[PDB]
């Protein structure tokens, strides 16, 4: 469960950052990182990419962005996927252009600069490393959380989106939006997972400007992003391209509907929901509405640890997006011993996978109708 | 496949020569053509990756994947002492599992060839046998061309499998197969195999050497499928090392027999007149071998035989997308093999109930089970959402 991560100065050859998550985020030879930045290059001079080097123990990644950046990695994780590594480097690159951006990032090389310039980024890129508690670092899809059956705060927050006149607001808890502006729907998808990943991976303060260059909306126009911590664990995101008391303008009134969506962060699904007793983990994607529910504890019961059952969901997704790209599966795993492990189940259809963790004791002949009907009761929902 | 790169190579790992011609380098490299060039080429990321993962990493590298020319090639890795052996393929074709089995095959087969593999590429003497045997091995793996069909879409799990086609033998046929072999056995014989139309009909050989000497025909055309033409008179008569003095691998293949013989250190006569009488025991199993799972893959590791329906019954099986759901059986079984095959690293070391679903209208749920606490096997299963 070691990663070790890598940044280097393609054209130039010299390293950037080393942050590595080696034995849980708090964690190298300049001769060994200069000789896997040398393969990198013999392969980049002989036309030949470096997608993989797996080893029996290990598993390295390189990527080569915009043959100005380089990125490496080092993952010692038991049963480690490809896809999982590169959608890291792909949206540890995007971190590494919201903090910075295009400019900066190529063409112009800073050779000492640039450390001073990242040294922001690094918060950021330990947190990726790091086991988090969201998913949208490994499907691409934002970490959404249903509401509590009210509209009001999507008029509420359009209200307040009118009153700041920025098209950008959105209301995020722990890392996972719960409201958003139609605009902020719409913006890209690597930024829309950063966002919120970067407000949650930020301290807690009671408001903070930060400039950010947007992957896909504009990464040379230094947008600025707003954080407004109404409660703890749950911001207002305001990005524009300064002083603004329509908080408790317009989130005053709304109090209580926001209390009631404040746990509803680690839950991930609105209180009291109907569903099945055998599902132990819920990661509904939406990827034609590009959104993701993830609901990790519906009982704590088996497999206590959370943290086990995201590392399971997430080795599921990075096991199922090889074979998914009507269609389902079942991955019934654990120890031989009967009644143990679990239950990993997977639906694609119209857009709508969905990863099913179920209780060692899930009878295992109707999986498949089990999914549909909980993809039936979840379809409204997302 | 002529098209697409594909190398084996085998450069000496940790070269002190400051002469650092290509000769230096490679001891052996069969194609040295343009497909093969580019790697020739690219050999020194090869050799510097796996030094330095060697390095940082307890443990060697076993697969690099590279995109060149914008399709991705897989190359798998061995260092034994001092000396590396490379294969690389496209993997829209082969994929990385297929691949580090194939890989696995050949290092044993090799080794079974001449020994250790060291002597077996220094020799120069070898270098054509070994050029037409890798010409061989990548037509199978790039060209599965070359009922005709169903062989070669299944043949990417059955090379796979560390088994070999096993036919359900009738009891009388197979008492009767058991007391022509013991006739048989009446140098040293150490065992046998006799197949069958490819069928592996009686096997009285330990189930290491009979896989070794399985793949080692399969890597070669010896073995038939399908009832081809009745096999002449080829008689193999080779010196062979399967990790065990001098040993011998002796092969008759007469009428659909492909009988096989080891011997420690005049015998073709005797075990002809062993098959001669066996000319009525073709009769008996013509009939059975002509006579809601659609399809079965099980598998007995242990033994190291599996059985699968014959292509008798798929053509009798055949549908209306059989064709279309045969194949698809068997490239999903690829990667229920990768993932029980991580399983079993993790048994070696010291998941089960895998499952899919299809409908390419018809619902296959093609499943893999394995088996360890029991006789360890696999269960590769067919069967409509109705049952």
């Amino acid at each position: 469960g070691t990663v070790h991560l890598l940044c280097l100065a393609a054209s130039s050859g010299v390293p950037l950052f080393c942050r590595s998550s080696r034995g849980g985020a708090p964690a190298l030879p300049f001769s060994v990182i200069g000789s896997l930045n040398g393969v990198h290059m013999f392969g980049q001079n002989l036309e030949v990419q470096l997608s993989s080097a797996r080893t029996e123990n290990t598993t390295v990644v390189w990527k080569s962005f915009h043959d100005s950046i380089t990125l490496i990695v080092l993952s010692s994780e038991v049963g480690i996927s490809e896809l999982r590594l590169e959608r890291l480097l792909q949206m540890v690159f995007g971190a590494m252009v919201l903090l910075v951006g295009l400019e900066e990032l190529t063409n112009i090389r800073n050779v000492e600069r640039l450390k001073k310039d990242l040294r922001a980024s690094y918060c950021l890129i330990d947190s990726f490393l790091g086991d988090s508690e969201l998913i949208g670092d490994l499907t691409q899809c934002v970490d959404c959380v249903i509401p509590p059956e009210g509209s009001l705060l999507q008029e509420a927050l359009s209200g307040f989106a009118e009153a700041a006149g920025t098209t950008f607001v959105s209301l995020v808890v722990s890392g996972r939006v719960v409201a958003a502006t139609e605009g902020w729907w719409r913006l890209g998808t690597p930024e829309a997972v950063l966002l919120p990943w970067l407000v949650g991976s930020l301290p807690p303060q009671t408001a903070r400007d930060y400039p950010v260059y947007l992957p896909h909306g504009s990464p040379t126009v230094p947008h600025r992003l707003l954080t407004l911590t109404l409660l703890p664990s749950l911001e207002l995101c305001l990005l524009c391209g300064l002083y603004p008391q329509l908080l408790e303008r317009w989130w005053q009134p709304l109090l209580d509907p926001l209390r009631a969506c404040l746990p509803l962060g680690p839950r991930a699904l609105p209180s009291g929901f109907p569903l099945h007793t055998d599902i132990l983990g819920l990661l509904l994607l939406h990827l034609e509405l590009k959104r993701c529910l993830f609901t990790v504890e519906p009982l704590g019961d088996k497999e206590p640890s959370p943290e086990q059952r995201r590392r399971l969901l997430r080795n599921f997704y990075t096991l199922v997006t090889s074979t998914h790209f009507p269609r389902a599966c079942y991955l019934v795993l654990g120890t031989e011993e009967p009644g143990t492990g679990v239950r990993l189940v997977a639906l694609q259809l119209g857009l709508r996978r969905l990863l099913l963790l179920l209780s060692p004791q899930s009878p295992t002949h109707g999986l498949r109708s089990l999914a549909t009907h909980t993809l039936h009761a979840l379809t409204p929902l997302l | 496949g002529l098209n697409t790169p594909h190398i084996i190579m085998y450069l000496t790992l940790q070269l002190d020569s400051e002469t650092s011609k290509e000769e230096q380098e490679i001891l052996y490299h069969y194609p040295m053509s343009e497909a093969s060039q580019k790697l020739k080429s690219v050999r020194g990321i090869f050799l510097t990756l796996c030094d330095m993962l060697e390095n940082v990493t307890g443990t060697q590298v076993t697969s690099s994947s590279l995109l060149l020319n914008g399709k991705q090639i897989h190359v798998a890795y061995w260092k034994e002492s001092d000396k590396l052996l490379l294969i690389g393929l496209p993997a829209e074709e082969v994929p990385l599992p297929r691949l580090r089995n194939m890989i696995e095959n050949v290092i044993q087969t090799l080794k079974f060839m001449y020994g250790s593999l060291d002597s077996a590429f220094c020799q120069i003497e070898n270098v054509p046998r070994l050029d037409h045997f890798f010409n061989l091995f990548f037509q199978r793996a790039l060209q599965p061309a070359k009922a005709q069909q169903y062989d070669a879409s299944s043949a990417v799990l059955l090379d796979n499998l560390p088994g070999v086609r096993w036919l359900t033998l009738p009891l009388e046929i197979k008492m009767e197969l058991d007391m022509a072999l013991s006739d048989l056995e009446a140098y040293t014989i150490l065992g046998s195999s006799l197949f069958y139309k490819g069928y592996l009909i009686c096997s009285h050989l330990p189930k290491d050497d009979l896989i070794d000497i399985a793949v080692y025909c399969r890597h070669y055309c010896l073995l038939p499928l399908a009832a081809k033409q009745r096999i002449g008179q080829l008689i193999i008569w080779r010196e062979v090392f399967p990790q065990h003095g001098r040993y011998f691998l002796l092969v008759v293949g007469l009428k659909h027999y492909m009988l096989c013989v080891l011997l420690e250190a005049v015998y073709v006569d005797q075990v002809k007149t062993t098959l001669h009488q066996l000319d009525g025991v073709d009769s008996r199993i013509d009939e059975r071998l002509a006579s809601t799972l659609f399809h079965y893959v099980a598998l007995e590791t242990v033994q190291g035989i599996f059985i699968t329906p014959t292509l008798e019954e798929v053509a009798q099986l055949s549908g209306s997308i059989h064709p279309q759901l045969i194949k698809n059986f068997h490239q999903c079984c690829l990667s229920i093999r990768a993932v029980f095959q991580q399983t079993l690293v993790e048994e070696k070391k010291k998941v089960k109930e895998h499952g899919v679903l299809f409908e390419c209208v018809m619902a296959y749920w093609v499943v893999g089970r394995l088996f360890l606490h029991p006789k360890p096997q696999e269960l590769y299963v067919c069967f409509h959402d109705s049952v």
